[PDB]
């Protein structure tokens, strides 16, 4: 089990680093790759050998090690390493196959925050009238693309029947989300309020329903 | 150079088998050992199985063990994965790829060579989706979601399909500024369901009309769905 960090970021130009931190089965007397993953494209292979680069990588990205806890970092950031990021070891010594690290998200800080429009809409009496409820939370034009959500049902913390989409860019090369909050008819109607609430860089946007 | 090309995948019930194909091109497929990784689902890379160059080693994770074997075809390039009871967690892309060492037969009586992989994936193909589930295709449920400066939003909830994808219009396509259509959420229940939002002026509602547009091609539906003010 490789453990890093789920996210790292910084403006273009800067330096970022990312930590692979194992045990001393894995990494210890064995070597360490990364690899970089753009979400619509095949993996690729980043550094090997702990430090060495299949070229045409610009060196630009460097790799260390340190005992059993490896270290990938990419200086003169732009936009075009945004990724996700990922260590690996093979430890078939012998029968055991390859690890993979949990990994990383990379994100590079090119235009200023934008704060999120959040719009919730209740369920449609055509729903209802389905036999189903489902609250709908939007969000749109936040920027970076990197939110939390909490549901409430009469104040209280609702984690059951919640689902939520990673942001995804919009048009304006700004981002959106969404969040479901599903219900059956009966509950809808036996809270007298609900809540979507937003984080996005450390401050909340709230929007509140009712039956009614 | 080097190429690789998974095909085979495509949605199945859990419990029935499976077989992976990956064509490789463009470099010496004899000479090096392969490789299937997958990703589930907005989740990290996992190992599934790989094979050395002469297929005398095979090594699995533990989680598939017995139930996946990896082979090869030197004299077709290909590279397979028979995967056997296969299981809702199953579900992910998989991807093919190639090991960096490249070896030559030393040991032969068709080469048993023993040389194992040394497990740098150094080029990966784009990968086959499979998806285990035991929902049957189902064409989704639309729900309008009504609105109510100078602006409002309003959309639809495209609700309870399978499998992937929809596609949503918004007035025959003839609508394009402001509109945003969401990636799709997996219920508990094993069915999709996404949003669609248009952002409109205010100013025109009760006048204008818009139309959702949605098709899921799985089910040969087409759903147009009005959305009002109420």
């Amino acid at each position: 089990v490789l453990t890093q960090p789920p996210s790292v970021s910084a403006a273009p130009g800067q330096k970022v680093t990312i930590s692979c931190s194992g045990s001393s089965s894995n990494i210890g007397d064995n070597y360490v790759s990364w690899y970089q993953h753009l979400p619509g494209t095949a993996p690729k292979l980043l550094i090997y050998e702990n430090t060495r680069r299949p070229s045409g990588i610009p060196d630009r990205f460097s790799g260390s090690k340190s005992g059993t806890s490896a270290t990938l970092a990419i200086t003169g950031l732009q936009t075009g390493d945004e990724a996700d990021y990922y260590c690996g070891t093979w430890d078939v010594r012998p029968n055991r196959g390859a690890v993979f690290g949990t990994g990383t998200k990379v994100t590079v800080l090119g235009q200023p925050k934008a704060n999120p429009t959040v719009t919730l809409f209740p369920p449609s009496s055509e729903e209802l009238q389905a036999n189903k409820a489902t609250l709908v939370c939007l969000i749109s034009d936040f920027y970076p693309g990197a939110v939390t959500v909490a549901w409430k049902a009469d104040s209280s913390p609702v984690k059951a029947g919640v689902e939520t989409t990673t942001p995804s860019k919009q048009s304006n090369n700004k981002y959106a989300a969404s969040s479901y909050l599903s219900l059956t008819p009966e509950q809808w109607k036996s809270h007298r309020s609900y809540s979507c609430q937003v984080t996005h860089e450390g401050s909340t946007v709230e929007k509140t329903v009712a039956p009614t | 150079q080097a190429i690789l090309v998974e095909s085979g995948g495509g949605v199945v019930q859990p419990g029935r088998s499976l077989r992976l194909s990956c064509a490789a091109s463009q470099f010496t497929f004899s000479g090096h050992g392969l490789h299937w990784v997958r990703q589930a689902p907005g989740k990290g890379l996992e190992w599934v199985a790989s094979i050395s160059f002469a297929g005398t080693k095979m090594d699995y994770a533990d989680s598939v063990k017995g139930r996946f074997a990896i082979s090869r075809d030197n004299s077709k390039n290909t590279l397979y994965l028979q995967m056997n009871s296969l299981r809702v967690e199953d579900t992910a892309l998989y991807y093919c790829a190639k090991d960096m060492r490249e070896y030559e037969c030393e040991y032969w009586t068709p080469c048993i060579d023993r040389r194992g992989v040394v497990g740098i994936f150094d080029m990966w193909g784009q990968g086959t989706m499979v998806t285990v589930s035991t929902a049957s295709t189902k064409g989704p449920s639309v729900f309008p979601l009504a609105p109510s400066g100078g602006t409002a939003a309003l959309g639809c909830l495209v609700k309870d399909y399978f499998p992937e994808p929809v596609t949503v219009s918004w007035n025959s396509g003839a609508l394009t500024s402001g509109v945003h259509t969401f990636p799709a959420v997996l219920q508990s229940s094993g069915l999709y369901s996404l949003s669609s939002v248009v952002t409109v002026p205010s100013s025109s509602l009760g006048t204008q009309t818009y139309i959702c547009n949605v098709n899921h091609k799985p089910s040969n539906t087409k759903v147009d769905k009005r959305v009002e003010p109420k």
